[PDB]
């Protein structure tokens, strides 16, 4: 039928969320069951625009689903989720997330991920596996694709104590690997009574938000995740170095969740053995910088090398570099076509070399505001005047 | 960065006038102030006082009919349209910028016919309600019957709504 | 719709000036607002407080005769005349615009004579009755002594012609 | 319907066209007793239903006589009434149902929960007539098995506010969609609601166009949607006044001074 | 039930002891007894604007409960209460209150109070623990605490005697810690005779009503403690140097009353 009319419709539907759109991709792995409604074969990466596809393509009560609604809280970002069927043991649900080739139709779990690009342009910059992620097998993983992608792999350690996030975070030193020990708690209004989220989510979401209305190359330490109410542990955090909570975590590379009622996020800091990858910000930079170049440089990965082929690249660098400089992501840079490499043999078999070598700004963390109560400014006012 | 203006489209009631408007003028936001000088210092300071009397203006050099079927309408404030505005920037996206204001349309000028010149007839609505966006984003939000001078989503008279108790 | 005033004529009294009259000018249709501010609100908002003085001008430089003879004439409101104007629209098929008004030709302003120049003489009708129409179309009918300030048809008076009970 | 509405039959009638209306159906349930009118209104449930029990009694001069009325066409009236002099979204509760004198039934009402009569009648979703000959109106509740459509109030602002959209949106049930009909539309709806916002009838509001509907197919089949999520004006009802008779202020005076 | 109309309610409802609202945020730890209506898991830091919420959290005639209306009485200020269950001997009350990581699952006893910023945003600028305070162990957490935290932590020494103050208070030195000897004594009106308090809970209130109406700045030192009668013993204050037991308190570092 085709009413002809206005249909003043009565229907429940709570409150826009609103949500600056981004741009960064995140590739979502969780659980859910497959029923009638969630269409979604389990081990197929489907891309989500917004809830309304999450809950179409999983169960509005699946864990997928509140993962997505974790993020689109924050920021109207693209995603690439894949709905690995809820196994029962701790072991088959690990191993069932990690995946692999195994059922040779396609890659399974986590590696579903790896067809975001050629699926949808998704390819993840932001890789995120909510609870799914204490497991240090899952963990690995993530790492492992996270490097085979540059992407920053978004780890949440055991919700409970600080012992266990310290001594798991040890296990790690890897660059990509960011962990978000405190695990958010927030209000779901379905149950009517505080959730327990694995914290993963929320802290991809910001990050995508931070890249757009902010930059990629800015870190997300000190921005508000919204959404969400406290945490599964309220994290402590004051100012004379001490043993504050916080200050503990950020010293053995974790991110936590501070201030009133899970106000924001906390923690440039990366889980890496190499103090120089020591920040978030020079890892996506790097590897965003390069992301950028690539897309742009497409031309150059063919093409019969004329005599001015070297000269149109370091050019054609020297533009979106540049570019990037006006815009703030770099302070300075430099490109070049490295000639102790560039020779006939190389050419002949295609190859090239160039330097980009660059600087990217350092986040200014520790503000050492020293303070000192005198009285010199005492006669100045008071006596007499 | 460079910005500035490129394009820019007029709308009435849907209408477009894509054609008749060699100018758009949007209600010059002005706050009251009042100069502030009061005991224990020299140099004023200036106060939010409320802002001023918005009046937007087009000018159509067309007989658009579309236009002036809404001077003096008995209905003030019934005259709606929308003021968008393409900026182009020199790295290409373009930004939208787009200022719906509904108001009374207030008064008509058509200058000197010379048989030889665009006639040009002038508009300029009194803004009652006036919401400007940017790349669709609330910049400004000013409605005065009803005080909602609201920046982005925040509202400034929040504050003064309770105190006067509306 | 690029539509733009290409020719103009001007009538008094029947007689064509087809000749003498290098400016027409419609009497600008103005409302008298009063920028309303009070309580609860923040910002002004403004009211139809009735018209502006309506007054047209043209300016034949020739000694015209049929225009000077109609000065200063006792009878306020008998000099009538027609303001016609053809807009031409990119499109060939021109708008005629046509504004009769009915008032008192007030003012009559020669400039300066200069053995080299158009002396071009100027008038100042203070209208009274004006109806301005567009493709043989009225878009408006402003009669100040009888109040019929009527919009296209629909008279935006006709509610306080009641109120008032004439 | 005056009357024929004790009949079971009449009312269900009234309730489906009520619906198919968006109006409020007033019923007038059997006047005799009120344990008839209590096991009648636990038959509906039907959000629109509005019930008025004790069945007026004005003195007909005609007669020279007490008549008796059904009640409902005096609580129509009175609704009409307070639409105007307060608003479509002010409650009738208690408004004075002007001529007529007392009812045929005696009501009760008092203060301290108890077996009130008023009270009764308004726990099982009726409304009743109190005070001397028949002086005003009682009950802004209404038969709903829906907890949130219990108030009048909130069923007629939900539909009368919808009225006075479509009756301003009739231009846009037509016209060749363009680029800028959904901000036409969008917009329009901010105009109708802010100004009913303005004269009191709701508190907030929010438009916008789902967008998660909004498609080409949809467009291409003329169809399109949005969302008007507001709050109405909540009906004060009953007041607590605690009081404590104390002996504070005894000192403060009489004692000396 | 939904009662419509006006409850005239009669209840003992004992006056409005009325409070000018401040903003200095007081972390409170005290004891009490778990019941029925004191609904406050022991090692869990709540959250109190009034009264009320102080009544529901905890017993009506708990330690913490009676703090709570030592610092209502002189401003409506927002607390951070921890209760800590009433253990038996000393050493075990004072370990309780203490408190540490202990339970794996969070920070007990005081240290809970570090729970107040990131739970309700009330990090204590003013730490207070009634009575468990002439216990050097507790006066010594609160003073680590009070560093941890930059919060001005108020002691009441040993009630007892002054030469036990003074012994008390040449243990310290150390910024934050402020103490305060003489223990209130306020007419309870429930029991209806004369309680004995521990003064650190109205001295804590005093503050946050010193930082409202005067400043954060200004001291508290000349400010009227509201409620509260006569203390445990009659502090001597005169002119002239002297032996004035006020004057010997403020030369050990001691605030009086």
């Amino acid at each position: 039928s085709f009413f002809h009319g206005v249909t003043v419709t009565n229907v429940d539907i709570g409150a826009r969320t609103i949500a600056l759109p981004a741009s960064s991709v995140i590739g979502l792995c969780d659980v859910f069951t497959p029923g009638a409604q969630a269409s979604a074969k389990p081990n197929v990466p489907v891309l989500l625009t917004s809830k309304k596809d999450a809950a179409a393509a999983f169960g509005i009560g699946s864990s997928i689903y509140l993962a997505c609604e974790a993020i689109y809280n924050r920021a109207q970002a693209v995603i690439v989720a894949v709905g690995v069927e809820t196994a029962e043991t701790p072991e088959a649900q690990a191993s069932a997330v990690i995946g692999g080739i195994s059922a040779a139709g396609e890659r399974t779990g986590l590696q579903a991920l790896l067809d975001g690009k050629s699926r949808f342009n998704a390819q993840p910059r932001l890789l995120v596996a909510p609870g799914h992620s204490a497991q240090q097998a899952v963990a690995t993983a993530m790492d492992g694709l996270a490097e085979k992608l540059r992407a920053i792999a978004i780890l949440d350690g055991p919700n409970s104590t600080d012992e266990a996030a310290v001594a798991y975070a040890k296990n790690f030193g890897s660059k990509r690997l960011f962990m978000v020990d405190p695990g958010v708690q927030v209000w779901d209004s379905a149950t009517n009574a505080a959730r327990n989220a694995p914290a993963s989510a929320y802290a991809a979401g910001l990050f995508a938000w931070t890249d757009a209305e902010y930059g990629f190359w800015s870190s997300p330490s000190n921005k508000e995740i919204k959404g969400v109410t406290g945490t599964s542990r309220p994290v402590e955090f004051l100012d004379g170095d001490e043993t504050c909570r916080a200050n503990l975590l950020n010293n053995a590379n974790i991110a936590t969740i501070i201030r009133d009622d899970g106000y924001r996020l906390w923690g440039n800091r990366t889980l890496s053995s190499d103090s120089k990858w020591a920040f978030v910000t020079r890892v996506r930079t790097m590897d965003l910088v390069m992301d950028a170049i690539l897309a742009g440089h497409k031309w150059a990965v063919d093409r019969g090398i004329t005599k001015t082929y070297v000269k149109d690249v370091t050019e054609g660098l020297r533009a979106f570099m540049r570019d990037l400089k006006n815009q703030g992501a770099v302070i300075n840079f430099e490109v070049y076509a490295d000639p102790d490499l560039n020779s006939a043999s190389q050419l002949a078999q295609g190859k090239v070399y160039w330097n980009i070598r660059f600087t990217d700004v350092p986040p200014a963390e520790n503000p050492n505001f020293r303070v000192e109560v005198t009285d010199q400014w005492l006669t100045e006012v008071l006596d007499v005047a | 960065i460079p910005q500035t203006l490129t394009n820019t489209n007029l709308f009435i009631d849907g209408v477009s006038f894509a054609g008749d408007v060699p100018s758009l003028t949007l209600p010059k936001l002005a706050v009251k102030t009042e100069q502030y000088r009061a005991g224990g210092m020299d140099a004023p300071v200036s106060i939010d006082m409320g802002l001023e009397a918005m009046e937007a203006k087009f000018s159509t050099n067309g007989a658009r009919r579309e236009a002036l079927n809404f001077f003096g309408l008995a209905d003030q404030s019934a005259f709606n349209g929308v003021f968008r505005g393409s900026f182009k920037g020199q790295k290409g996206a373009s930004v939208p910028v787009v200022a719906t204001l509904r108001g009374l349309l207030k008064e008509v000028d058509p200058g000197d016919w010379k048989a030889g010149e665009k006639a040009e007839f002038k508009y300029a609505v009194a803004v009652s309600y006036y919401k400007l966006e940017v790349d669709g984003r609330e910049v400004y939000e000013i409605d005065p019957v009803n005080g909602v001078r609201a920046i982005n989503g925040v509202d400034q008279l929040a504050g003064m709504r309770n105190d006067l108790g509306l």
